């Protein structure tokens, strides 16, 4: 829409803002302080719209994305 | 039962290891004399070998008498063997690992479930020692337990190509082995090794202890090296021959470097992936015993 | 066991599980003979319906072997269970009833 | 005189299973349907067994 | 002493062991199976393997 | 399409909590009448801004 000149900050901010509002990552919030959320597999599953087996596994059991030990996040 | 001598079972003339060469039955050492080495720019540096797993795979209920020796020797030097992990009868060695088991490892290299008439067999204690390590060959395939198939070969190089100085140093140049040779020499060597009664060598390597063990390690060093030579030819990237004044010198390059190659070739016996994991596990165990 | 090819996608697939349960009730003996081969279908069930719990369960071990003193020792290793194991020391781990 | 320990056992079994099918996440609408139908068919098997 | 391999030398030997298969083996026979097609085409997954 | 994306990111359905707050699924799923007797509500009709 702006082939030759910079995108005005107004339009860039409003568009990035509304697109940002559109995104939502499947997750189950928890109390234990040791958990981390597997951002890679979360956003990846979201991008394929939860069709690949990792996407299915995630849309069915979002709690799988939480991990204490970093490696076990994937082993699970 | 065969009583084990003050030396190993290898002291007996019944278990002599001798590759055919120049129209006679050469001892492996006087074949190793024929070997010569072209050093290259690369260095082999031996890392410490990881300790073999405590786990001994289950010897599942097999009614029959497994021919363990033939299997090990063909997974190691066989001209046609493949999918050595598929049947998984190496685990059967574990049946011998128990105290007071009724199983016997016969000189034939069979594992009988029961002591049986007119079949001579090794002393069950020593065999329990040998099984106590080599039953772990049964988990050469399982993902948790596979050996490195790259690093261990540096050790092979040192124990084969190494000079006493390079050996004590623990680091040698990668070498290109060679020997004046006859037609089909590597196949003939390997078939002459597949015939070896290696369980004698293995049982003595596991059972003997103290000075009596140490004399074994010197006396049978060349045997070990011959097996090592067949393996190293199995993984060598290429095995060229050189013409030189109406004499041909076979040259394998390189000793001590696993190329992982699995495509067949007329020159030498070939490892499928399964035989790579097998030989690598076998080497882990055999060297772990060899250095102590 | 006459092998079932169920993949357990639809909720209706619970039928197969119930068919095992009834079989475990009407015929505990025969069930006890085929239980590992039915465990192989139950694993495809648990991995699809309870992936987290399945991960932990399998991570403990797919099978075990009771010893002297009667304690169980799980393999720590997921693997398919052949009937060739029925004559062995090994047991399917689903039926250990160990919490 | 009236209760059957066996049939009551099966009742707790189908109750457990009904909770299982109920807790099942599904995405397809038809799967959502067969979920509730599975629940009804269980509740009918219970009476067969009884 | 191990025996000399027969192919190693130039003499002809007219009595030799030959391995062979008893009736119990058989090879090259057609074998039967039970194919079981997937319950739904939409439930199959391709990636990630 | 833009407002729809923003809407359905919140969730295709919701359930009332015991505290009476709404809790949207966050998932985009087609509704079935099997859900009419469920805890679930169509999210279009929540009237939540
Ligand atoms: N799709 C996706 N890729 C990721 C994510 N995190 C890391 N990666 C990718 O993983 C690759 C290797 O990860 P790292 O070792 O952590 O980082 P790197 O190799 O130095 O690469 P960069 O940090 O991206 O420059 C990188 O190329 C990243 O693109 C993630 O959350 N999602």
């Amino acid at each position: 829409k702006y082939p030759s000149k910079a995108i005005p900050a107004d339009e860039l901010i409003d568009n990035l803002h509304s697109w940002m509002r559109s995104v939502h990552l499947l997750h189950v919030r928890s109390e234990d302080n040791t958990l981390r959320y597997n951002w890679m597999l979360g956003v990846y599953a979201r991008s394929t719209n939860y069709t690949t087996p990792v996407g299915q596994l995630v849309v069915n059991a979002p709690a799988i994305l939480n991990y204490s030990n970093p490696q076990d996040a994937f082993n699970s | 039962m065969l009583q084990q001598p003050t030396g190993g079972y290898t002291t007996l003339e019944q278990f002599a290891f001798t590759i055919r060469n120049d129209g006679t039955n050469a001892t492996p050492t006087q074949f190793l004399q024929l070997l010569s080495y072209e050093a290259t720019e690369n260095e082999l540096v031996k890392k410490t070998i990881p300790t073999p797993e405590t786990h001994l795979p289950s010897a599942r209920n097999v009614p029959g008498n497994v021919y363990i020796e033939d299997a090990i020797t063909q997974a190691l030097f066989g001209i046609s063997a493949q999918n050595v992990n598929a049947h998984g009868y190496f685990s059967r060695l574990s049946a011998l690992a128990l105290p007071n088991t009724s199983a016997r490892l016969g000189l034939d290299g069979v594992i009988y479930n029961s002591e049986t008439i007119n079949i001579p067999f090794y002393d069950p204690a020593a065999v329990a020692n040998f099984a106590a390590t080599y039953a772990k060959l049964g988990n050469a395939s399982t993902p948790r337990y596979r050996a490195d198939m790259i690093d261990i070969y540096a050790h092979v190089g040192l124990e084969l190509a190494g000079t006493d100085a390079e050996r004590a140093a623990g680091v040698m140049p990668v070498k290109r082995a060679k020997f004046d040779s006859w037609e089909g020499s590597l196949i003939s060597l390997s078939r002459d090794v597949v015939n070896w009664k290696i369980l004698a060598f293995l049982i003595d390597l596991c059972s003997l202890e103290g000075e009596a063990l140490r004399a074994f390690k010197t006396r049978n060093r060349d045997v070990f090296r011959m097996m090592l030579f067949i393996m190293s030819t199995a993984v060598a990237a290429n095995v060229v021959n050189r013409k030189v004044t109406k004499r041909v010198d076979r040259v394998l390059e390189y000793i001590g470097v696993n190329s992982m190659r699995t495509a067949g070739r007329t020159a030498t016996i070939t490892y499928d992936l399964s035989r790579h994991e097998f030989a690598a596990k076998f080497l882990q165990l055999t060297f772990t015993r060899w250095n102590a | 066991l006459k092998k079932i090819a169920e993949s357990f996608e639809d909720p209706s697939s619970i039928v197969v599980v119930l068919e095992f349960i009834l079989f475990a009730l009407f015929f505990p003996t025969e069930f006890n003979r085929i239980k590992g081969d039915i465990q192989n279908v139950l694993l495809l069930f648990f991995s699809r319906w309870y992936p987290v719990e399945y991960g932990i369960f399998v991570q403990r071990g797919a099978t075990y072997t009771i010893n002297a003193a009667g304690e169980f020792e799980f393999s720590g290793r997921n693997e398919k269970w052949d009937q060739a194991l029925y004559l062995s020391e090994h047991f399917p781990a689903l039926f250990s009833d160990v919490p | 005189t009236v209760t059957n320990e066996f049939a009551s056992r099966f009742r707790t079994i189908v109750a457990t299973l009904a909770n299982v099918v109920n807790e099942r996440a599904v995405q397809d609408d038809m799967q959502k349907a067969t979920r509730s139908c599975t629940k009804q068919w269980l509740r009918h098997l219970e009476t067969q067994f009884d | 002493q191990v025996g000399i391999p027969k192919l190693e030398v130039d003499h002809i030997s007219f009595s030799n062991v030959v391995s062979m298969m008893t009736a119990n083996i058989r090879t090259g026979d057609d074998m039967a199976v039970e194919r079981v097609n997937p319950d739904d085409v939409r439930a199959i997954n391709i990636r990630n393997a």
